[PDB]
């Protein structure tokens, strides 16, 4: 009752299935599809344990014992042998060739069979290269055995093996690697290195001297030769390659490897010279210098594999060098951090420094420059083209810091951590790349954990972890403020952020920087107001647009933050900002207009920045009441609202909203003489200039001016409310002149909604507020927009107006409930509910979801309860208060069975059915199937009842009569009739001859497909006339005549 | 119209007492029409009607007919196939 | 290839590990460290904050991550440069009030995955005192039968006749070395 | 010379690219050695688009092979036409992904993106006039789903004035039994909606249903679908490798066929559908081939264009036929007064005639259309996305690596908005 072990489970779970698949291989090779199926299944299972192939270690003996038993069969054909070799190759690729092959038979007698199968291999066969690839690898395993080759004795076995290796070292497939492994594990044998080693060396020299880089064969030959030489120098003694370590270097120097285009050959030459230099030194001599020189030169290669190889070579060579030479190499590596160098040289130097620090071969005197180069590399970003380069330098510096933290002792690395800590956190919470920030976070965590004594180390470590750094927006607003809360992390943040982000070539980065400045501005009022603000005012007049774009953001944000601090103590904003800042902020728009910087594609950013600046300065209550700057701002806002079609559609709505917000802020701040009054002259001029532009032929001008007028405050709309209401009502209406102006009418509606929400409801004030004297003129105008069904080349644009009309009606209804609910009529409310149900019974997913949410909003509003609601109890029982979020209205399957139930009410049986008719005869297959499946669930309860079926038939017939000569409703209704008549829904009416319903239905049809040329209409008519033959009497004869 | 006819037989696995009758339906005939024909033919509700076809070229394989909006030509239904009615 | 491949090669060569040790009993951790180093006071007593130490035992570079707090421990669980291979939790046997928090933390930390994961080692110190629970009671309270993908084991210890602790520490190393590294 | 760089991602992508190169090499007349052996002058007038000139009249293929697993790399290199590929364009890993978008986009997928860029940057420097890029992958695994989108965004930024076209492969439960597949597919679509100019959806379920009904196959393997995929890809890229009366490139095609940047999912097609057997039935005529290539049976996607509205249609003929006959057919079929009138064929169709016929077939037609029927596939995928996000099953696998839960909700919202926009644009007339 002390030692208790938890239950264990086997990692590999296909042992059985795999055993059966390996055992049934004798009855699969006969078929072709069975072979492919077995190959696919066998591979898929292996790919399952790819990430962790070590779990299949105990399951690698019985499989080999069953595979090699089939391979060694003297009666099995070549097809089964190839099939087993493919499985063996897949197993080798999944696990590895450095451990799994250690089980392959390696006995003297076995080598002969191993090579015999080799001499029978056909190189010109792309369908069986796995056999040739595994045969050489298996022959290498056998060469290890300690037994004289002679004991088994063109003619000799060794000569045949050498010839096979020389013939396979020049192929193009994957066998090359196997040939290199064989020639590395066989040549370095005690009885072979006496009459073949030098012989091969001359062949390799001839291959390197005769091959070129232009031909395709020469490149592969050089690749094979380099791989063979590298493997031989790696798996060889030091006394053997010594008498031949200079000739290889002299031959490789004349090949000009760095001055080529092949990357693999360059990396192979780098690895070869690295291994040669490592072999030269004892576990200083002539040649070591040049080797190190080549290693360095390669450190600045364009690719990354050559740089990694050169860094590894430098790190491995610095260990076997004296103190003076190691110091000189470290100095030469540190001197690579120059201004005239590129990012590749910096990355190579950082990797070399990391390799040096990993082994602890860096003098403490070089740490002074190490700190410097780390601080220089942590802030490396050069502009090139549209984006920027240098994102790998930060990761390299973070890796170097991590290695140095895990290398040096906490006492030997005390002054280092206290100098690279501030740099780390800054990059971690403000870097654009996530990897850079996460890499810095891990280094800071390791430093805090290894140092022990650290201020707020856990405070920030817990706050910002590997996952938190994930959300970028927060890294600059939430975690940034929490880290800046400490006194030792407030000033470096704001300074660095302003000097490197507010001007980043990315607008999103500049906006995030402007938001971060405002958030941090509070944690440091005096400094930000006295030091940062002058820099921003000096940078706002810079020839750079992005620097000008960003700076203006900071001036707007900080000012707002400083105003908020002084308002808590009830003081004006002139306390923090001196007169210099006030004089500087008064000449921004003037200087921008004098230079005409608003033109071109770069003027949109300036127009967006000036609007935000005015929006922020208007809420700050700046003392500019009665100056030319207000007139200039108004003129610029008017010009921006007028010129909207020139701006691209990608950034048009944002600019329009910004301009509307700036205008609404300015009119509420600088346009007020007495509390509750306004200047009559300016108000009249604005009204005249705003009402005259509503007849402009440009749609963008109307769309902008509608939202501009729909943002005026309450006091500015006193005595002139009826004029604005009439002007907005005249625009929402349509005419031959403006039939596709759907957007304009929608904007006009919204504006009406915003005006009704801002002004209010007062008793007896038609020209001052919205009461019963002018509520009908708004209700009718909002209800008339529900019948919008404009179709153009873009698509259905009536939904944009319908959603706006529904939102306006929603914002208005509850308004009356709070203010004079009596104003709510019964017929109008019933019509609104019917229209909402109709728009909810549509086919569009988003539109139906929005309509259902609007319907559930007004239904669940009981403070106060909305009066004049037909069937309130039934609607509350069918739609409880708990089933609001549990009903996904975006999916038809979770919407149609709940909407179809509304047909049972005599009030909504018309509009809901009219809406469902369009959905049944629509075009989407899924929606049509869902509507058809949901209709029967309700029809199966009113089939036997004659009155309920007759009411539905009369309702649908009336719908058909009301919508004649309209292909938008008639064709869906015909499709619905065709889908219902084939389900035998109406049979209780086929017992009597000439039943009332059919006599009318057939008549309506003979009028819809008269002198028509539409194909779909004719098809629907033919289908209806063919399905309506179930009624006997004169109806059947008339249907036969029509057919 | 005659060249487009498909001479296929009808079988009932659940009710083996019925004979294997053969019908000639057009190639462009939808699944819903055949379902409605069988519904009245067997006085069985069309809601629970299962349709399938088996070709002599592919014995032992049963391909179901679920979508009613498609046609017999889309399901590679040829002449000489059989229709299975399951209910 | 890249930095991850080089890090994996270095971890397989130097046989470096990372054992995240947690607990709050501030009494049962001393012997654990003493098993990692011949010292008795230096780098043996647990710290209140967070310290990273490196010791050598059985030819394994163990990177013990001693954390004093027992809340929001997901920050130490994962790392951009290195993950956690072992987990050792030390609780009190005669304490049924602070066990629910430990159970909730263990359930929120260890989660299900495709392949195998870290190894768990539950320690139960002070068993000779009256009020200590047995292995079955600890297994039923912490609900270790629903925790999969992490091999766990309860090892008891006491100031007197505590049945030692050599197998409890040897099994962890045998399960860790046979998972990432290869036998031969 | 408007050169185009080709990139291969994932096992499926590598296989499809290899088969496509194998098909186009026999059509252009290139032997496995690398020289030229065709007997026509029209096979070299546009060989500089997908190939590069070297010493001795060599034509190196312009494709890049990238993977986190080497098995595929070894399989191709040792293939029939693998010796012509450049060995410097082989960048692979070891571990892989394991059907995880996070492991391929943020963890192991970001440790190879920089190496991949090296090859791209270096390959685009030798091009005199670069036009765009290309990528073939699938939306099922983790490598081609995460690393693919990453490289796509890289090209979009470093090169924002170029063109980006992908040939994604939609997974199906009838073939793969993976469970998280749908999630990875959505995460890829969330980026493909914003960072793609043209997309060719190839549904695996439709190909399986075609091979299990029309071709009548007991067990349709992967090659039976790969053959049709490569045939369709060779049929589509005919205007970019051979001249004709419809002079256009990639930019003109993207401008004419894609009117809205958010709507760019096409549905390919090919007729007649033949298996891997070297047999033939009978030389079909022009009207029969047109009716076969315009029917819903020969559609590569499991979507019926009859229930949608055609936006831009373009057909490419291949064979010994004249433009006059094609014009007469397109003028006679679109006449309601004739007896051979059909409604399931649109009217706005851009015709094109090619001289060189496909390998093994004398006459063949390729169908390219932008029908609004991909909403059915997007709803089928959203069904699986919502039937697994409610129980929060296998969601910790992504959050344990660094992903956020808001990404899934954002992708679902984007998919719903795209479906709603497609449903709204399906209804559009012009009188
Ligand atoms: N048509 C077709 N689909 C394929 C092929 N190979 C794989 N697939 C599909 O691709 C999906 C699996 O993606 P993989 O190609 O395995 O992806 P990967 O990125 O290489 O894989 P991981 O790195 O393991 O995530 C499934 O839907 C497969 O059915 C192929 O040759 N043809
Ligand atoms: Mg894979």
């Amino acid at each position: 009752e002390t030692l208790a072990f938890g239950a264990a489970l086997e990692a590999f779970g296909e042992s059985a299935e795999t055993r059966a698949l390996l055992g049934r291989l004798r009855e699969v090779h006969g078929g072709g599809a069975e072979r492919e199926v077995a190959l696919e299944r066998f591979r898929v299972i292996m790919d399952k344990y790819q990430e962790q192939p070590h779990l299949l270690d105990p399951h690698l003996e019985w499989m080999m014992n069953l595979l090699l038993d089939i391979v060694q069969d003297q009666t099995s054909p070549a097809s089964l042998v190839h099939l087993a070799f493919k499985f063996l190759y897949i197993i080798t690729k999944v696990r590895g060739y450095k451990t799994f092959l250690r089980l392959f038979p390696h006995e003297v007698a076995d080598v002969e069979p191993v090579l015999d199968l080799v001499t029978i291999q056909n190189p010109k066969d792309h369908e069986a290269w796995e056999t040739r690839y595994m045969l050489l690898l298996w022959l290498s395993v056998t060469c290890l055995i300690p037994f004289d080759f002679s004991r088994l004795d063109r003619m000799s076995i060794m000569d045949r093996i050498l010839q096979i290796a020389e013939s396979y070292l020049i192929v193009s497939d994957k066998a090359r690697d196997a040939a290199a492994v064989l020639v590395s594990r066989f040549i370095t044998r005690p009885d072979v290195k006496q009459s073949k080693m030098a012989e091969f060396l001359d062949w390799s020299l001839c291959n390197l001297a005769r091959s070129s880089f232009q031909t395709m064969q020469g490149v592969i030959t050089m690749d094979g030769t380099l791989q063979a030489l590298a493997q031989i120098f790696k798996h060889g003694k030091r006394e053997d390659c010594l008498p031949y370590a200079a000739t290889v270097l002299r031959c490789l120097d004349g090949c000009r490897l760095p001055e080529s285009n092949q990357t693999l050959l360059r990396k192979l030459g780098v690895k070869l010279v690295q291994r040669l230099g490592l072999t030269f030194l004892k576990p200083v001599p002539e040649g070591v210098e040049r080797v190190i020189e080549q290693l360095l030169v390669g450190l600045k290669d364009k690719d990354t594999v050559v740089r990694w190889s050169a860094a590894k070579g430098i790190g491995r060579m610095a260990g076997r060098l004296p103190r003076a030479l190691a110091d000189d190499v470290v100095g030469s590596v540190l001197d690579c951090f120059s201004f005239q160098e590129t990012d590749k040289a910096w990355h190579g130097g950082c990797l070399a420094l990391a390799e040096l620090g990993r082994r602890g071969l860096l003098l403490p005197s070089r740490l002074v420059d190490v700190v410097a180069v780390i601080l220089k590399a942590l802030t490396y970003d050069e502009k090139r083209g549209a984006c920027s380069v240098g994102t790998n330098v930060r990761d390299a510096a973070c890796y170097v810091c991590w290695a140095f933290a895990r290398a040096y002792e906490p006492q030997e690395l005390k002054p280092f951590v206290t100098a690279i800590s501030s740099a780390l956190v800054i990059a971690a919470v403000f870097d654009r790349d996530i990897n850079c920030r996460r890499a810095a976070s891990a280094a800071f965590q390791e430093n805090v954990g290894r140092q022990g004594t650290f201020p707020h180390g856990i405070d920030i470590l817990t706050t910002a972890d590997y996952f938190a750094v994930g959300n970028r927006s927060n890294c600059f607003l939430v975690i940034s403020v929490f880290i800046a809360g400490f006194p030792e992390y407030t000033q470096p943040m704001i300074d660095h952020l302003v000097t490197m982000k507010i001007s980043h070539w990315d607008g999103v980065i500049r906006e995030l920087a402007a938001r971060a400045l405002h958030n941090l501005a509070q944690q440091a009022p005096e400094f930000s107001a006295t030091q940062v603000f002058p820099r921003l005012l000096s940078m706002t007049l810079s020839p750079d647009l992005h620097m000008r774009h960003g700076s203006i953001l900071a001036c707007a944000e900080v000012a707002y933050a400083l105003y908020k601090l002084a308002a808590q103590e009830n003081r004006p904003v002139t306390d923090h900002l001196d007169e210099q800042a006030v004089q500087g902020l008064k000449q921004i728009h003037q200087q921008l207009y004098d230079r005409q910087l608003y033109r071109g594609l770069g003027g949109q950013l300036m127009r967006q920045a000036v609007c935000v600046l005015i929006e922020k300065l208007s809420l700050s209550k700046m003392p500019f009441r009665g100056d030319t700057v207000i007139d200039g701002w108004q003129w610029l806002i008017n010009d921006t609202l007028r010129h909207l079609h020139l701006i691209s559609s990608h950034s048009r709505q944002q600019m329009k909203d910004a301009a509307v917000s700036a205008l609404a802020a300015l009119c509420s701040e600088y346009y007020m003489k007495e509390p509750g009054e306004a200047d009559p002259a300016i108000q009249e001029e604005l009204i005249t200039q705003y009402l005259a532009e509503l007849r402009n032929p440009e749609e963008m001008t109307r769309c902008g001016f509608s939202l501009a007028l729909g943002a005026l405050p309450g006091f500015l709309l006193k005595g002139r409310l009826q004029q604005v209401l009439t002007g907005l009502r005249a625009v929402t209406h349509t005419s031959p002149e403006d039939v596709s102006f759907a957007e304009s009418r929608r904007d006009g509606l919204k504006a009406i909604a915003r005006i009704c929400q801002t002004v209010g409801v007062k008793a007896g004030a038609p020209d001052e507020a919205v009461c019963g004297e002018n509520v009908s003129q708004i209700y009718c105008a909002l209800l008339g927009c529900m019948d919008d069904y404009t179709t153009d080349s873009r698509g259905d644009v009536g939904t944009w107006v319908r959603k706006a009309a529904m939102t306006s009606l929603m914002d208005l209804t509850l308004l009356l409930a709070r203010s004079q609910p009596e104003l709510i009529e019964a017929h109008t409310c019933e019509r609104i509910m019917c229209c909402v149900a109709q728009q909810a019974s549509e086919k569009i997913d988003r539109f139906r979801a929005h309509a259902a949410s609007v319907f559930l909003t007004l239904l669940h509003f009981d403070s106060p309860p909305i009066p004049h609601v037909p069937h309130r109890g039934e609607l509350e029982k069918l739609f409880p208060r708990s089933d609001v979020a549990s009903v996904n209205w975006s999916a038809p399957s979770q919407a149609f069975p709940r909407i179809t139930q509304l047909l049972g009410l005599p009030t909504y049986r018309y509009h809901v059915l009219l809406g469902l008719v369009v959905s049944l005869g629509g075009l989407t297959e899924s929606t049509i199937r869902h509507s058809t499946q949901s209709l029967f669930e309700y029809m199966k309860g009113i089939q036997s009842d004659p009155q309920a079926l007759g009411s539905f038939s009369g309702t649908l017939l009336q719908i058909f009569e009301d919508n004649l000569l309209n292909e938008r409703v008639s064709v869906p209704l015909l499709k619905t009739l065709d889908h219902v008549l084939t389900h035998g829904c109406f049979d209780i009416f086929t017992t009597e001859e000439d039943h009332p319903f059919a006599v009318k239905l057939l008549a309506l049809c003979k009028k819809e497909i008269k002198n028509s040329k539409d194909i779909q209409k004719l098809l629907s008519g033919i289908a209806v006339f063919c399905e309506m033959v179930q009624f006997p009497g004169d109806v059947r004869r008339q249907a036969l005549l029509q057919l | 119209l005659k060249n487009q006819l498909l001479t296929l037989k009808i079988k009932y696995p659940h009710q083996l007492d019925q004979k294997v009758l053969e019908k000639q339906l057009p190639g462009s005939m939808t699944i819903q029409k055949v379902k409605g024909l069988l519904s009245r033919l067997l006085k069985v509700p069309v809601s629970d009607l299962l349709l399938s076809y088996e070709s002599p070229k592919k014995p032992g394989r049963e391909i179901e007919l679920e979508n009613d909006l498609k046609s017999l030509q889309f399901y590679s239904v040829e002449n000489g196939d059989c229709l299975l009615v399951r209910w | 290839m890249g930095l991850l491949t080089i890090l994996k090669k270095m971890k397989q060569k130097e046989r470096e590990l990372r054992l995240l040790m947690l607990g709050l009993d501030n009494a049962g951790k001393t012997t654990i460290l003493k098993k990692f180093n011949g010292e008795d006071i230096d780098t043996i007593s647990p710290t209140l904050g967070f310290n990273i130490k490196t010791l050598e035992h059985r030819g394994f570079k163990l990177n013990i991550w001693d954390v004093g707090g027992q809340k929001s421990l997901r920050s130490y669980w994962r790392n951009y440069f290195e993950s956690t291979d072992g987990l050792i939790w030390v609780v009190d046997s005669a304490d049924r009030q602070r066990m629910q928090d430990c159970q909730r933390e263990l359930q929120s930390l260890l989660v299900e995955e495709r392949l195998a994961g870290a190894t768990l080692l539950i320690f139960a110190n002070k068993q000779d005192l009256p009020g200590a629970l047995s292995s079955n009671a600890i297994r039923e309270v912490l609900e270790l039968d629903s925790i999969r993908s992490h091999h766990w084991c309860i090892q008891g210890c006491s100031a007197v006749t505590g049945e030692n602790l050599l197998p409890g520490i040897d099994w962890l190393l045998d399960d860790i070395s046979s998972r990432i590294f290869t036998a031969d | 010379m408007r050169e185009i760089v080709h990139i291969q991602a994932g096992q499926c992508g590598n296989q499809i690219g290899a088969k496509f190169w194998e098909v186009i090499s026999d059509e252009h007349g290139i032997d496995p050695t690398g020289t030229y052996h065709g007997d026509s002058d029209l096979q070299l007038d546009r060989i500089s688009v997908y190939y590069n000139e070297a010493t001795g009249g060599k034509y190196v293929p312009r494709a890049i092979l990238v993977d986190l697993e080497p098995g595929t790399m070894d399989s191709v290199r040792s293939g029939p036409f693998g010796q012509i590929f450049r060995p410097d364009n082989f960048v692979f890993g070891q571990s892989g992904a394991g059907n995880n978008w996070a492991k391929g986009h943020y963890t192991e997928g970001a440790e190879l993106v920089d190496s991949v860029l090296d090859v791209v940057r270096k390959e685009a420097e030798s091009c005199d006039c670069l036009q765009g890029f290309q990528l073939t992958h699938s939306l099922g695994g983790g490598t081609g789903s995460g690393m693919g989108t990453l490289l796509i965004s890289k090209i979009r930024e470093e090169y924002p004035d170029r063109i980006m076209n992908t040939f994604s492969v939609v997974p199906s439960p009838k073939v793969s039994d993976t469970v998280v597949e749908p999630y990875n597919a959505t995460l890829s679509v969330h980026q493909l909606v914003e960072n793609t100019d043209e997309t060719y959806c190839i549904d695996n379920e439709a190909l399986y249903d075609i091979c299990f009904r029309t071709l009548k196959l007991t067990t349709p393997t992967y090659g039976d679908l790969n053959h049709l995929v490569s045939a369709t890809m060779s049929g589509v890229t005919t205007c970019l490798r051979f001249p004709g009366q419809l002079n256009a490139d990639l930019r003109k095609l993207a401008v004419n066929m894609v009117p809205f940047p958010r709507l760019h999912f096409f549905m390919p097609g090919f007729a007649p559908l033949t298996s891997r057997g070297s047999q033939q039935y009978r030389a079909l005529t022009v009207p029969e081939l047109t009716q076969q290539v315009f029917d819903a049976k020969n559609m590569m996607a499991a979507c019926d264009p009859r229930h949608g509205r055609y936006l831009t249609v373009a057909a490419v003929f291949r064979g010994r036929m004249s433009m006059k006959e094609v014009d007469e057919q397109m003028l006679n079929v679109q006449n309601k007064n004739s007896s051979y009138f059909v409604e399931w064929i649109p009217n706005n169709v851009k015709t094109a005639v090619c001289d060189i016929p496909p390998r093994g077939l004398k006459m063949a037609v390729t169908f390219i259309g932008n029908s609004t029927a991909i909403q059915e596939l997007f709803k089928r995928i959203s069904e699986q996305f919502t039937a697994m996000f409610r129980r929060k099953a296998f969601l910790h696998w992504y959050t344990g690596e660094g992903m956020d839960e808001m990404e899934f909700t954002e992708a679902e919202s984007n998919m719903n908005d795209l479906v709603s926009e497609y449903q709204q644009y399906q209804d559009a007339t012009a009188e």
